RNA sequence: GGCUCUGUGGGUGCUUGGCCGCUGGCCAGACCUACUUCAAAGCCACCGGGGGUACCUACCGGUUGGGGAAGCCCUAGCGGC
RNA sequence: CGCAAGGCUGAAAAAUUGACGGAAGGGCACCACCAGGGGUGGAGCCUGCGCGCGCGCUACACUGACAGAGCCAGCGAGUACUCCCUUGGCCGAGAGGCCCGGGUAAACUCUGUCGUGCUGAGGAAUCCCUAGUAAGCGCAAGUCAUCAGCUUGCGUUGAUUACGUCCCUGCCCUUUGUACACACCGCCCGUCGCUACUACCGAUAGAGGAAGUAGGUCUCCGUAGGUGAACCUGCGGAG
């Protein structure tokens, strides 16, 4: 399994450094097919390039399709995107607390296919190995101060990214007391996210949305009754879980049920939770000049 | 990985099992078995409401009741199913003032 | 390539060849027909033998070493021994070539890096 | 997957390799798996908690099979051993290490004496009696074997095949047929044929498992069920 | 006395003779070269992919000059259609 | 540069597909039952959140103290790491450097010496937990966010009790679909909307109000015609 894993890892690179060629040549090769359609007339270093015709005339269709939408790009969620249900698991640190455990508890709650484990004493890497061997979609790790958690670390299975964040503003589910808040009802829940416009928005929107069960197309527009918000400004994406009832056709009341966060990501690594010398994809770059004036996702 | 599954259809007739069976001088079931039909009484004839009579309707169990012989309740209650089904799936100064 | 650019029997026929040359690992990637035009090639068949994949594997040190041992019998592949050094290895049974049960060399291997059990 | 229903019910896992041997138990309560990750699994499906327990073994998995009287299991692994489980309480109770037993081999295109040639010591298949008291095992060798559960002995051994057309049915190959050749059933002969289409070679390099050009001169003996 | 290497014979599949121009002969061989009525039915027959086609070849349709199997007819001929 | 760029104005629907339920039957859940375990809450310290609240940390004795003997880990190596500040004196024209003072485990195992002695294990509640899990123990690191009032790893020792059931509390879903054989089941229920039609009521042909329903082949012969010997067609007869 394990040799399995790690062919499959190498694979998905080389045929990533195989798409960044191709794109720079299919770059050039998308400007043949707009000026045959249309027309206007194109750089000589493009309409005398004899290899380029003779491999346009068999790879026009890939830019059809991709033109129409009709396939979808290389990626480590579109083998399964919404065939199977993604499990995921959410842990603690080592030793937890109890406050870090109620934690856990809710946004375990938060997903309605996720399961909790106690970590006790497990090293990470069988931790990692246990993961790969039930065939989790997802794990969750989560880092306390002092019974107030600050960190999550989101890593997708078998190869996929980690995305770690830093918590701040949490407001437990475990503060209020049971005749306010009562047993979360555990339906698919509707998701919106608002204000990711970058490719690395995209990407972070991907790696957020891939951890929830895929919706019931059929009639999902006006069923379901819980929805769960990811929405950030200044790169900080700040996250709601509420329940609402339609009360009319033109109002909705909404009723808070899970905790809130403001988490900011750090660092968006290509490769799972036990890769340390994984090639980091985006980091919060402080301490340069002006990384704190600009704003990614 | 072997091919996407594409759909084929099968036409199977309503002769004996022992016209399946291949060329032997005779057959290797009994004399109860050779005259189990191939298609079951579910394909040989199964009441629906494209195969009902005009006045008639035919329920859930496939029995026949007419839409003339049921009670107006009945009738609230069977609108109701199938909707239930159906969602799971200038002018004069006189003439205003007077 | 001489159907039209948009027919859906040109695409679905497309993605079906390069999924499947990509799954015996002859392509190294599944995204162009002009690698079945310019890179699928004897080659790349004889590349997918045995010998040279487990040299490259390094189950053995070079080709020759490698048809010698597979011609001697110490490997299998998944869990029949192979004796022909011509059995083409696709691309998830290169997870799989490994030694067989009683092997010298695997003994050699294990008397190498000093976890020779001999149980 | 569901017979009356018709959609996938589970994807079992736990498994780290390809799972090779499954049998439900003849009472119907508990799936067993068999896998090369070294490794069998008493799965329980049909109980509102739905586990599994692992027996770790010593090589790769290659058949499972249960008593009739459902107490009891022989899992023939790769060493060329059978170990009898129980499933009540998951130990090993019984034992046999049949190499020896079975390894009946020298095909041609085999470089090494009988009894060196490894990947025909082990049992590809093995059933229990209608009694539940005897084991018959069978793998890719000329032997068939019969073993006593309780006992542990090997009660009888049989030979599937007298016919030397077939490759692997006597373990001591004479060197009147060999060659400075090689062995004289080995020399491709379709070119001293009469018809066209026996002399056309349509046959695919390395091919194992079937294709449809099949040479299939002098095709090996393997029991593959029993 | 021991290791190694090499050679011959038997065995490594159920036991019916050596040879020939074989119903008979021979193993020391013998005789040497005859006899003849009417050439033949057709088909298939594996070169890697895309492309060129001036020349050669294959297939198909024709053109000049000769050739006449066979079919048809009758004024009968060295005939005629 | 042109259009956008002129205020019956003055803040807080759709529906033959829709709105809300009920009853029955399933599935699941340490936010449920059942059996146990462990926190927090009592005293002190303090980060944090808004004097209060918890989260950690410490003290609180049989599981004791003292002295010996023996025996066990894993992660950890950037010419890099250092706990203060000072009384004196050395060599110091001066800035400093010296010297001397003051403030690779824990655990475990075995053998002895003494014996409960301000020398006291946390209420109501509330929360969490089902196997290398709870709990004890130390060692190491400090990785662009968080974290020294701590964080995260890493090894060591390692149990009790459930592992059943939807009875309580709930959550999800069936009563439409999504496949066909065996086999089984057999029209779930209510309050309204919308649409179509029908008639009613009353003010000025008309917008409203209120309601209901949904059977002669073959051969021959005699004929008559055709293109004549023959031969063909049609008919009438016999075999």
């Amino acid at each position: 399994m394990l040799r399995k894993q790690a062919r499959q890892r190498r694979d998905y690179l080389y045929r990533r450094a195989l798409l960044l060629r191709d794109a720079e040549i299919a770059e050039k090769r998308a400007k043949l097919r707009a000026a045959l359609a249309s027309g206007k007339p194109l750089d000589p270093k493009i309409a005398n390039d004899k290899e380029l015709r003779k491999d346009f005339d068999y790879d026009v269709s890939r830019d059809i399709a991709k033109e129409q939408g009709e396939i979808d790009i290389d990626d480590e969620y579109s083998e399964l995107s919404g065939i199977v249900d993604p499990r995921v698991l959410v842990t603690t640190s080592r030793d937890p607390s109890s406050r870090l455990m109620a934690f856990s508890k809710e946004i375990r709650l938060m997903f309605p296919t996720a399961i909790r484990l106690n970590r006790g004493n497990l090293i990470l890497p069988d931790l990692v190995m246990s993961a790969q061997r039930e065939r989790l979609s997802d794990i969750i790790l989560l880092h306390e101060h002092r019974g107030t958690p600050t960190a999550i670390t989101i890593s997708h299975f078998p190869h996929g990214p980690t995305l770690m964040a830093s918590l701040h503003n949490v407001v437990l589910r475990a503060d209020i007391p049971k005749s306010i808040k009562g047993t979360v009802s555990e339906s698919y829940p509707h998701l919106i996210f608002e204000g990711f416009r970058t490719p690395l928005g995209q990407r972070v929107v991907k790696i957020l949305k891939h951890l929830f069960p895929p919706r019931d197309p059929t009639n999902n527009a006006k069923s379901g009754n819980r929805v769960i918000t990811f929405v950030n400004q200044d790169d900080c994406i700040e996250v709601r879980h509420h329940v609402y009832v339609r009360t009319n056709y033109n109002s909705v009341e909404l009723s808070e049920v899970g905790p809130r966060f403001t988490m900011r990501p750090f660092s968006i690594t290509m490769g799972t939770l036990e890769n340390k010398d994984a090639d980091v994809e985006w980091h919060l770059s402080q301490y340069t000049r002006t990384g704190r004036k600009k704003n990614y996702f | 990985k072997p091919k996407p599954p594409a759909p084929t259809l099968t036409v199977v007739s309503d002769v004996a099992t022992v016209a399946m069976e291949d060329a032997q001088p005779a057959t290797a079931q009994g004399v109860a078995g050779g005259e189990t039909s191939m298609i079951a009484p579910q394909e040989v004839y199964a009441p629906s409401k494209d195969t009902a009579e005009k006045g008639e309707v035919v329920t859930k169990a496939g029995i026949p009741i007419a839409k003339q012989e049921m009670s107006r309740e009945e009738k609230l209650r069977r609108r109701r199913r199938e909707k239930e089904r159906i969602r799971k799936a200038v002018q004069s100064s006189g003439a205003y003032k007077l | 390539s001489l159907l039209p650019p948009d027919n859906e029997v040109r695409r679905k026929h497309e993605t079906l060849l390069l999924d499947k040359l990509y799954d015996m690992g002859i392509l190294s990637t599944k995204a162009k027909l002009s690698a079945v035009e310019h890179n699928v090639t004897v080659s790349a068949f004889a590349r997918r033998r045995l010998p040279v994949v487990m040299t490259r594997l390094r189950m053995a040190e070079t080709v020759q070493a490698a048809t010698k041992l597979i011609e001697q019998g110490h490997v299998r592949v998944g869990v029949e021994e192979v004796r022909d050094p011509a059995f083409l290895v696709t691309r998830n049974m290169e997870d799989f070539v490994t030694w067989t049960v009683g092997s010298k060399i695997k003994q050699n291997i294990m008397k190498y890096r000093d976890k020779l059990d001999d149980f | 997957w569901s017979v009356q229903t018709g959609q996938l019910l589970d994807r079992l896992s736990g498994h780290e390799g390809p799972v090779s041997s499954l049998a439900f138990a003849p009472d119907g309560s508990v799936l067993v798996s068999g896998s090369w990750d070294r490794t069998a699994r008493i799965w329980s499906i049909f109980s509102r908690t739905q586990t599994s327990e692992p027996l770790q073994l010593q090589s790769d998995v290659l058949d499972v099979a249960f008593r009739p009287d459902s107490k009891q299991i022989a899992i023939s692994t790769l060493d060329g051993q059978l170990t009898f489980w129980s499933v009540s309480e998951a130990q090993q109770v019984s034992g046999v290490d049949g190499r020896r037993d079975v390894s009946g081999g020298r095909r041609i295109t085999d470089r090494r004496t009988a009894a060196n040639v490894a990947g025909t010591k082990n049992f590809n298949t093995i059933r229990y009696s209608m009694d539940g008291t005897c084991l018959l095992a069978g793998g890719n060798s000329k032997y068939i074997c019969l073993y006593s559960t309780t006992t542990m002995v090997l009660l009888k051994k049989f030979t599937v095949s007298v016919n030397l057309s077939l490759s692997g049915t006597q373990e001591f190959l004479n060197s009147k047929l060999m060659t400075e050749a090689g062995p004289v059933g080995l020399l491709d002969d379709q070119g001293e044929a009469s018809d066209l289409e026996d002399r056309i070679d349509r046959s695919l390099p390395g091919s194992k498992r079937g294709d449809p050009g099949a040479r299939k001169k002098f095709p090996e003996v393997r029991v593959s069920g029993v």
